[PDB]
């Protein structure tokens, strides 16, 4: 289960993680700037990003978890991944991506 | 503000062994879950394993982590990862995080009704470990 | 005005108890040898009249969960099973090389070598097996299967006269203990019951036998009823008892029979003799169940608020648990409960196929396997489905779609089904009071 | 006369006593249900013999409605006899009173049923 | 008060009674300890019930310190009440008195608790 592997300046980022089929509470995504740790963006809508103010959300296509980063003009910051644990005692990740801006 | 932190590592021998443990700050460590990753070099992210809050609520990831072990101890700093028979597959930055959850872990498992919530809260620095 | 200590004797005061409880029934034949696993008159037939009486104004806090009876019955019934089985054949001469063949699916036709009544001749002997009786010995080879126990456990075949058939038992409280009954249907097993009564001995509690769905246990009134330890523990069992009955008549469509072989000089074993061959099935016509569940979903919503609800299959875990399962006659069914639990329940303006088995691991113990006697019959079932052991999805899956799967989460909870109404209690006759007096 | 009936106010409840007393004592190769019966009967008998033993050292196993001049200690509930017999009720009464009872179940065994012949010393001996 | 206490002189020993009475009655598949407990409780119950039966036919189960006008037979030990209650002591008493006791343990069940309504006949019938 994964997101797919650019934007121009002033646009806002939106990416789905699942890989043609995922559902339910199996939803999560964490940002990074390389060298720093990974970074919380969302878990289950009441645990949330410290540094994208109020400008990011979940959503679903019918088959997706979604990095709904739709107000994040703080956009140069963009590398992300997904994670979950709902399989057989088993943590899981979406393989993540950068998005360049300039 | 809170910082999530671990042991210094080594340029470990292939087939060697290692230990890394919690040395985090800003909160009462208070059983809150172990959590770490194989941030494999030039890759994205992958688990540490499944993980413990109070000891005995943890599992390997798959069969794969069976060569390692995990601990909590009476001393809360011993939220610890023990590494043995080390592969090139084990390698990466062992960044770590607080967990947004506080409960046990079990039921009739696989795909059936375990409630016990698991979740990654804020995240802190870690050591790149390679062979 | 002044006062003294006085005692009235036998005044009604009572509290919960670790007390032991003993069986009663009607006398099925009075003789100690009457064919039965539960109460072959080794249980004493104490008065079949429940001489119950009304608890007028007496309000009581029930506790279905810290009840003593669950663990007591659970320990007791397993012991009944053992002391019905010890008198009959252990099957140490039965773990052996099995040869099998594939025939019209999952009912293998097989033969093996064994002792006879003489401890010399390898008698070649023949039996059917439902596929889940066996595993391959080491490799995918036609001569190379073993009975599914032998891996870790020994087996015991009951005389076909230990009848698993669920004759009721009544638990009696011994004197100086008593049973309080919640005398309402509009009730769940924690907190007060406003209307109540007492009896020395329970109204018939099915020894039941269920695995996932309540069989044979009685109905409620006013509403469909739900019982659980703590409903916020999504993982732990939820019981439903219906306001309406439903009936299932599962059948072995195959004319299959008691062949018999003496696996030692006193040791009669029942081999499965054959007659086309079809899978076991059941008739329960969908629409009665469907609109029944529609109302079950509403009682569940009475906790949860306005969610669309699903019932979905048990999955992944051991088939001994994850199929719905019960005896009929003396053979055990294991049904793909999906066909009755693959269903969706909106808020707005709103048949099973099955497998048989011979070996079972009852109460999920180690050792002490039971190989069920193949019954002489085109076996049939004539029985009421009456309730559901639900499990609610551990995924808290916020506020859109929350849902359930049936489970076999404890056979204790298969008893809780009917036990819930009975609070077993000690009476303390120790009535201290103020009054005034002088010695006579 | 009914069994239980504790919601009868305590005096009216005492219109019944002895039918409950019968319920204290009778229900009104080895094998599993046989060992269970044997154990059950003994536990009921030994528990029944404990309360008869109380009605030894409390007195009154003869006169099964009991007298002593042992103090009603004003540290206990001050509820009126009038409330007690004609509005208040047995389970509810014990659930009020049990917090005192471990005093009473010893302070009851005063001289009347523990020492009184030591006082008959002055009545019958010089 | 203590248990035992026989070395207190018999009168002062009687400052304790009822607590020893409790000790007569409670300590204050087959399985091997299980059957042994079951036998043990029955033997204790029956032995406790044997002394209640004595306290039947001797009287005084209703009054656990006891009276009869049955003769103290001067063939027994002549030791004074003063010695007995205030210098002598229960084991050392029974070990002097056992030789007589079997006579008493029958002669005690005289008419007062063995026959007396045959004499209440004179008190209440013409
Ligand atoms: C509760 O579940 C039970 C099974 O777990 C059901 O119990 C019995 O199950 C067997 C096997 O399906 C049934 O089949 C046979 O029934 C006859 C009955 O003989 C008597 O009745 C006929 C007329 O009906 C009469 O001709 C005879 O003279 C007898 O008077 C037995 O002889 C067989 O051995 C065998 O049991 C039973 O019919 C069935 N019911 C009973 C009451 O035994 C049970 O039906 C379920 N009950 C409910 C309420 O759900
Ligand atoms: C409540 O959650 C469940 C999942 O837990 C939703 O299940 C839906 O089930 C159908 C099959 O019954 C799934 O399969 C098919 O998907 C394709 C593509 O979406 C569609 O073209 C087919 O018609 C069919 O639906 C479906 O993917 C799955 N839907 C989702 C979003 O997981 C159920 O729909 C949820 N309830 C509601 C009211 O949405
Ligand atoms: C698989 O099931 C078959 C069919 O029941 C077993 O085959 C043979 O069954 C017959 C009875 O129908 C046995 O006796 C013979 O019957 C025919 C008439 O049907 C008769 O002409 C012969 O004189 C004889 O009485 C026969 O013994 C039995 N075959 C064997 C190998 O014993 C078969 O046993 C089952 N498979 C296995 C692996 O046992
Ligand atoms: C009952 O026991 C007898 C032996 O007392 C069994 O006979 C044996 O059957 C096998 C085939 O199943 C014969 O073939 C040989 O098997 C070996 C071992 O895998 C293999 O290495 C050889 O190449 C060959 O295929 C064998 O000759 C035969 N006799 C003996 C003495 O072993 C009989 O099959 C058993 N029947 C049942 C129903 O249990
Ligand atoms: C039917 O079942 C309910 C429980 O399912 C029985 O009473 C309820 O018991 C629960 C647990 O003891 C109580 O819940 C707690 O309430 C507090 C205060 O509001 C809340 O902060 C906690 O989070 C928790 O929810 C609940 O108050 C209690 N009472 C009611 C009215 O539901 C109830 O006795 C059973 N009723 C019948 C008629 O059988
Ligand atoms: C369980 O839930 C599943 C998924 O929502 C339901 O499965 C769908 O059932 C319909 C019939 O109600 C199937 O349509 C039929 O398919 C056959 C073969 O293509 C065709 O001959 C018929 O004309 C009709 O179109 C459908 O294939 C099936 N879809 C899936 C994804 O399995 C099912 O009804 C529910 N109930 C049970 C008892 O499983
Ligand atoms: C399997 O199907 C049979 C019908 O073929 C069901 O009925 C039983 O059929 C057998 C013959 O296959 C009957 O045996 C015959 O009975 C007469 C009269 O008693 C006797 O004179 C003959 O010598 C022969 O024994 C049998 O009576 C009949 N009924 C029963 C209860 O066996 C049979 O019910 C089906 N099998 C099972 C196990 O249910
Ligand atoms: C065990 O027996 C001894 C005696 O062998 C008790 O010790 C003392 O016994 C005398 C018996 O006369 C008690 O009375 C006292 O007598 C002396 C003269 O002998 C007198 O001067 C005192 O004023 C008093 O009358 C004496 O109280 C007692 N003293 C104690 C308490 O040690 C001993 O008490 C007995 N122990 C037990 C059973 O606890
Ligand atoms: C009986 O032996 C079988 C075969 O060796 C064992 O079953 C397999 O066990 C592994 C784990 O060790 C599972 O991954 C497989 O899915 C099992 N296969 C089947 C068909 O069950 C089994 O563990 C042994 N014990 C019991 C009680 O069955
Ligand atoms: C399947 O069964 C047939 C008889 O029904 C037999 O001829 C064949 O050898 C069997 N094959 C296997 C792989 O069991
Ligand atoms: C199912 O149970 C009810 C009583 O709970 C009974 O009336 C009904 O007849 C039973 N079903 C059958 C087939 O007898
Ligand atoms: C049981 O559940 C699984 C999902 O856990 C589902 O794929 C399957 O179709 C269900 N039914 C059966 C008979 O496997
Ligand atoms: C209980 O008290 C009520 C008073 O409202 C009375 O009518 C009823 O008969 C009493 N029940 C008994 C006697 O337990």
């Amino acid at each position: 289960a994964t997101q797919p592997p650019s934007v121009s300046k002033g646009e806002t980022a939106r990416i789905t993680c699942s890989g043609v089929e995922l559902s339910s509470q199996y939803v999560s995504w964490y940002r990074q700037r390389p060298g720093q740790s990974p970074v919380l963006v969302m878990f289950h809508n009441n645990s949330r990003a410290s540094r994208i103010p109020e400008r990011f959300s979940a959503s679903d296509s019918g088959d997706t978890a979604t990095l709904t980063i739709a107000g994040a003009q703080d956009v140069d910051e963009a590398e992300y991944y997904c994670q979950t644990w709902d399989s057989k005692n088993y943590v899981t990740f979406g393989g993540g991506t950068k998005l360049t801006v300039l | 503000e809170m910082r999530l932190e671990e042991s210094g590592g080594a340029l470990v021998k292939p087939g060697g062994s290692l230990r890394l443990s919690c040395v985090a700050s800003g909160f009462k460590l208070s059983e809150w879950s172990l959590m770490w990753v194989r941030q494999a070099p030039g890759k994205g992210l992958q688990w540490v394993s499944s993980i413990s809050l109070n000891q005995d609520y943890i599992s390997y990831a798959g069969s794969v982590r069976g060569r390692f072990d995990v601990f909590r101890d009476r001393t809360q700093t011993s939220l610890l990862l023990n590494m043995n028979k080390l592969k090139t597959e084990d390698t990466g930055v062992y960044f770590c995080a607080r967990v947004h959850a506080w409960r046990y872990f079990d039921w009739v498992n696989r795909r059936s009704p375990v409630e016990k919530v698991l979740s990654i809260d804020l995240w802190g620095r870690g050591t790149l470990v390679t062979v | 005005e002044n006062l003294w200590v006085t005692v009235y004797y036998g005044v009604p005061v009572w509290r919960d108890a670790d007390t032991t409880l003993f069986c009663a029934s009607d006398a099925k034949a009075y003789e100690t040898e009457k064919h039965n696993v539960w109460a072959t008159h080794a249980c004493v037939p104490t008065d079949p009249n429940p001489q119950e009486i009304h608890l007028d104004n007496v309000t009581e806090k029930f506790n279905m969960w810290k009840n003593n009876m669950v663990e007591q019955m659970h320990t007791d019934i397993i012991s009944l099973w053992d002391q019905s089985l010890k008198p009959c054949v252990k099957l140490t001469p039965l773990c052996v090389t099995l040869h099998c063949t594939n025939v019209t699916e999952g009912l293998k036709n097989c033969s093996f070598n064994m002792t006879t009544e003489l401890r010399d001749k390898r008698q070649k002997v023949y039996s059917l097996f439902y596929r889940l009786d066996i595993v391959p010995i080491n490799e995918n080879q036609g001569s190379e299967y073993r009975l599914i126990n032998c891996n870790t456990s020994a087996c015991t075949q009951a005389c076909p006269k230990v009848s698993f058939e669920p004759i009721p038992i009544h638990y009696c409280a011994p004197a100086g203990f008593a049973i309080l009954k919640c005398k309402d249907e509009g009730f769940n097993g924690t907190g007060l019951c406003k209307n109540v009564s007492t009896v020395q001995c329970t109204h018939g509690i099915k020894p039941v036998v269920s695995t996932q769905l309540l069989l044979n246990g009685s109905l409620a009134e006013k509403n469909i009823t739900i019982r659980s330890e703590n409903i916020t523990n999504n993982a732990k069992i939820i019981i439903v008892q219906l306001v309406q009955p439903v009936t299932i008549k599962c059948i072995r469509p195959n004319n299959n029979t008691r062949k018999s072989i003496r696996i030692g000089p006193g040791q009669a074993f029942y081999a499965t003799g054959d007659i086309d061959i079809r899978q076991a099935h059941c008739n329960v016509s969908r629409s009665r169940w469907n609109k029944t569940l529609q109302e079950v979903a509403e009682k569940l919503r009475t906790y949860f608020g306005n969610k669309t609800i699903i019932f979905a299959n048990s999955s992944g875990g051991d088939l001994e648990i994850t199929t719905h399962s019960f005896n009929c006659g003396g053979e055990f069914f294991y049904c793909n409960t999906s066909g009755l639990f693959n269903s969706t329940w909106y808020v707005n303006s709103t048949t099973l196929p099955c497998r048989i088995k011979q070996i079972i691991n009852m109460w999920q113990r180690a050792g002490q396997c039971m190989y069920a006697p193949p019954i002489p019959g085109v076996i049939k079932c004539e029985s009421n489905i009456t309730g559901l052991l639900l499990t609610r999805d551990g995924g808290k899956d916020n506020n859109v779609n929350e849902t359930f799967r049936p489970g076999g989460g404890d056979m204790r909870d298969n008893w809780r089904s009917e036990l819930y109404k009975y609070k077993v209690v000690k009476i303390e006759p120790l009535g201290v009071a103020p009054t005034r007096c002088k010695r006579r | 006369g009914f069994l239980g009936a504790a919601g009868s106010t305590m005096g009216a409840a005492s219109n019944t006593l002895t039918v409950q007393a019968r319920q204290l004592l009778s229900g009104i190769k080895l094998t599993v249900w046989g060992i269970k019966q044997l154990q059950a009967r003994v536990l009921a008998v030994e528990r029944y013999l404990e309360v008869q033993q109380l009605l030894g050292i409390w007195g009154c196993s003869g006169k099964l409605i009991c007298c002593t001049n042992v103090p009603w200690n004003s540290s206990w509930s001050n509820k009126s006899l009038d409330e007690i017999w004609n509005n208040m009720t047995w389970l509810q009464w014990d659930k009020e009173i049990n917090n005192y009872t471990q005093l009473i179940y010893r302070l009851i065994e005063e001289s009347q049923f523990q020492q009184e012949i030591n006082e008959v010393e002055l009545l019958a001996l010089d």
